[PDB]
RNA sequence: GGAGAGUUUGAUCCUGGCUCAGGACGAACGCUGGCGGCGUGCCUAAUACAUGCAAGUCGAGCGGACAGAUGGGAGCUUGCUCCCUGAUGUUAGCGGCGGACGGGUGAGUAACACGUGGGUAACCUGCCUGUAAGACUGGGAUAACUCCGGGAAACCGGGGCUAAUACCGGAUGGUUGUUUGAACCGCAUGGUUCAAACAUAAAAGGUGGCUUCGGCUACCACUUACAGAUGGACCCGCGGCGCAUUAGCUAGUUGGUGAGGUAACGGCUCACCAAGGCGACGAUGCGUAGCCGACCUGAGAGGGUGAUCGGCCACACUGGGACUGAGACACGGCCCAGACUCCUACGGGAGGCAGCAGUAGGGAAUCUUCCGCAAUGGACGAAAGUCUGACGGAGCAACGCCGCGUGAGUGAUGAAGGUUUUCGGAUCGUAAAGCUCUGUUGUUAGGGAAGAACAAGUGCCGUUCGAAUAGGGCGGUACCUUGACGGUACCUAACCAGAAAGCCACGGCUAACUACGUGCCAGCAGCCGCGGUAAUACGUAGGUGGCAAGCGUUGUCCGGAAUUAUUGGGCGUAAAGGGCUCGCAGGCGGUUUCUUAAGUCUGAUGUGAAAGCCCCCGGCUCAACCGGGGAGGGUCAUUGGAAACUGGG
RNA sequence: CCGAAGGUGGGACAGAUGAUUGGGGUGAAGUCGUAACAAGGUAGCCGUAUCGGAAGGUGCGGCUGG
């Protein structure tokens, strides 16, 4: 991070954009299953695109709004 | 807005008419005409306070807000409500009987403009305190839905008296809770907004 | 040095002013030694409030109003009860 | 027109060796903000002995003053019980 | 004014934690996005700043200037060019006043910094009032201006000249000091008033008008004293923090005498002595922090916060210093040292956005290099005026709150189409289309406020000055003026449902369900936990529900949580009785009575500013908001009653 | 004389980092035993000493929570 600390996060949608030295934007948000793991990675973020094909919850997940 | 489907749905006829219940008295969709189950006290108490509110269209901002300060208000506390919401001047033209519904009589005192007092209200939430003559100005002075409105002859409820003609809207002391509304429940929406 | 002064109370657009005995020193709004009641300009008529007495309790003591202030002070009538002590 | 009355108190030497001067434990008590029960202080206070007519364990009365050197802001008044 | 629910088990009851349902943000993020009002908008780097402004003003203090031409003449080409001192305007410099206010920031600061209450016989206070005495008589310089000389500049030095309301002598003075008498009064030092003498301590003129030219007067300014007012100082009671895995800390520290110093008391500073001072009621040390009115939550007690607004504080690139001035040890002043940026002719110079805009950086993250001094303040001026990034506004951002919207009445062919179906239909559902109709908003086009009161200039009238109807002050009228916002809010007419809805959830808590795909994979999740081919929990569609230009997630507060229990919990076995004693400090105290009045209760007085919460009315089209009026809040100070209880004798 | 900064010096506190190390936690059906729960096949536990790959054993005293 920006403080320095290196955190273990979680990127929740289906299908992600990311790579090794990628900018992330990360809330608090804790994920039981996997131990360690307090965080997830903001879905819409700065350089973590908004997720593929999705319709229903929207505005988590980070996509746009589609057509009609 | 559909406003039959809310009706059919809380299961209140909320204009207070034969209509929106015949033929059809379940809830809506495809889950509505089998045997729903009963709800629980959540499902009664939001029951009760969406049948208030969807009579007299209001959002949970002003709902909320006119619950407050009718709290600061003295007496009961769910009778004091009521009042309130039978003091807003859309409910004013619709039980002087000047639309069929309070949408139509939110759309005369938005724009199809009637007066309190003198000047003008371009505003449903006017709250209207007793002893104001509502009438419309010589601009709208009698146009085809409040001549409509006229034609139908509806009762004036004892809180007020209202003349055809001269179509001025005056008062009396205050609208008991016993002449508002029969059916719905308050003090289970006292209890909906005590959580 | 003290002053008698508008002092400025009020949404953005509709002003309001309380007579207010204040120091040239001290800010506009800040802090003040007395007051006398009111001024409403926005008002499309008059409506001016002014305590008479404590005003003229503070005129006394040495304390010149500013010229809006005065003005209000003659149209209540009190820089000619002041004249009146003068000539007394 | 007499004027203002300054802070008086009563109290309890504790010390007598500085130079003309005592020290003065004032217990004046009093109680919470929370548990609300009433519980003790002591407050000891340099005062002035012009004449050093003081021992320790004397019931005194002190006036308080202009402040007569560092730390010391009281003089004698009535020196009322005498130790034993 | 007080709601609970899931989860330890095969089942249960307790204990017990965890998790959820709420309200809030100076919030950010994601999806989406219509307006109007009012508020708010670098929380992070007290990081560094390009540029532009943010403090000047007075020609009624002064000298010199620049123009200018009322008349006066000048030389000729009809194109022009001066020289006398009219008004008239312009202001480098002296000088006075201001720059110490206003605006920013929260780094420091854990103690008089702040809040609250006092005390000052221990104090200062320009400008402002009000009253009383005055304002005489001279002197010598200097800026400007020139003439040199030195400097890359910054600028500096030398000789000349000149004025003041500049500065300095001098007279007169009820200050101040000394000395001697009194008189009365306290709270120890002491206080107030009267008299005398000695020693000094003032001051300035400018404008207008009247005129016998000596002067006389008003206004402003000057000096001294005494009050008021205002601002400032210092001192004390109480109060608001974490750690004891910080227990010992001080030596100008703790007192004295004397001196210096200060506006003043004081180890504030110094000499000389004494061995003191703070301390488990938490000294010292470390960490953190501007404090408060208030704000959020809560039934309240509390807990958290210290944005905006308002008071006090501290800071001004870092550390130190003084100067001047009434007041600074001075944000846009100075001198020095350090770092950084810049210029240099290498000798030396300049700078300080934590003022309003803006830039770069840090960051999840917060705005315009705008218009105006019209209004309210300020500074100066006799005033007109000038200056004012305070302030009024304007712009950007749904950042918040609030209000109006995206239609309305009628409508069964329950149209098409979606989804589902035991294929009878059910549903999206009167919701579309049909008919009728409004125009808030959208747009076009006209009309157009309050915010303005004034200042100043005239004319009156009363009045004080005056040698006087001059002339000026003071008061009342009676006119003529003044808008950045802005042709903005606002009003009126025309037109079309036309431009205007999304977000989240649907197992339970928790309102809201089906279908298709997947197959312990993809994934969801706050918890219980879903999903391994019949998934209402995953992804999609339909539907429903919640809200609504918002919605959801996150981060922190508070509640829920009686889960720090004072209100309001516990310790036989669930966590918890010291292994037990002797005991210091502390806490608690049987009975009768007298007395006291610290606690307690009660009264009066002051005060706890304004805004805020609350009550009551009023104005904005309602609301938010504004405004008026009141209430509330102290273990607060002084003062007066009670004596049951606690305490004292 | 005072005096900011700077200089020298010896200590105090605090954060990193350090070959190596010691205990701890969590993890794919790993290895060795089976110490405890029943009289858990030697009743268990508490304190203490000692020994032992390891749970543990043994002594002494205490406890029933036999």
């Amino acid at each position: 991070l920006t403080n320095g600390i290196e955190v273990t996060a979680y990127i929740p949608g289906i299908g992600h954009n990311l790579q090794e030295h990628s900018v992330v934007l990360i809330r608090g948000g804790r994920v039981k299953d996997l131990p360690g793991v307090r965080y997830h990675i903001v879905r819409g973020a700065l350089d973590t695109a908004g997720v593929e094909n999705r319709a229903q919850g929207r505005s988590k997940y980070g996509t746009k709004k589609p057509k009609a | 807005g559909p406003s039959w489907k809310l009706s059919r749905r809380l299961g209140i006829s909320l204009s207070g008419t034969g209509k929106e219940l015949e033929k059809r008295p379940y809830a809506p969709g495809p889950h509505g005409p089998g045997q729903r189950k009963k709800l629980s006290e959540y499902g009664l108490q939001l029951q009760e306070k969406q049948k208030l509110r969807h009579m007299y269209g209001v959002n949970e901002r002003q709902f909320r807000t006119l619950f407050d300060k009718a709290g600061k208000l003295a007496g009961k506390h769910g009778e004091n409500f009521m009042i309130l919401l039978d003091s807003r001047l859309d409910n004013v033209v619709y039980k002087l009987g000047l639309a069929r519904t309070r949408r139509q009589a939110r759309q005369l005192v938005n724009h199809g403009h009637i007066l309190v007092d003198g000047s003008r209200v371009d505003i449903p939430s006017y709250l209207v305190k007793p002893g104001q003559t509502i009438g419309v100005r010589e601009k709208s002075r009698n146009l085809s839905i409040i001549k409509e409105s006229v034609e139908v002859n509806n009762f004036v409820p004892e809180y007020l008296t209202f003349d055809a003609e001269k179509l001025e809207g005056t008062f009396t002391r205050l609208p008991e809770r016993s002449e508002l509304a029969p059916e719905i429940n308050e003090a289970l929406i006292v209890e909906f907004y005590s959580r | 040095a003290v002053k008698i002064r508008l002092k400025r109370m009020g949404a953005k657009k509709s002003p309001f002013y309380r007579i207010v005995v204040a120091d040239s020193r001290s800010p506009r709004d800040g802090r003040f030694i007395e007051t006398v009641g009111t001024y409403n300009p926005v008002a499309k008529p008059a409506e001016v409030k002014i305590d008479e007495e404590l005003a003229l309790k503070w005129l006394q003591t040495g304390a010149k109003p500013s010229d809006t202030v005065r003005n209000l002070f003659s149209s209540q009538g009190i820089m000619e009860k002041f004249h009146n002590a003068k000539q007394g | 027109s007499e004027r203002n009355q300054r802070k008086v108190y009563q109290g309890r030497v504790v010390s007598d060796k500085m130079d003309k001067t005592i020290t003065v434990v004032v217990e004046t008590y009093k109680k919470h903000t929370l548990y609300g029960k009433r519980v003790k202080y002591s407050k000891k206070f340099k005062a002035h002995d012009e004449n050093n007519q003081a021992k320790i364990g004397d019931i005194v009365k002190i006036m308080e003053t202009r402040p007569l050197s560092a730390t010391k802001r009281f003089r004698l008044v009535e020196v009322v019980e005498e130790a034993v």
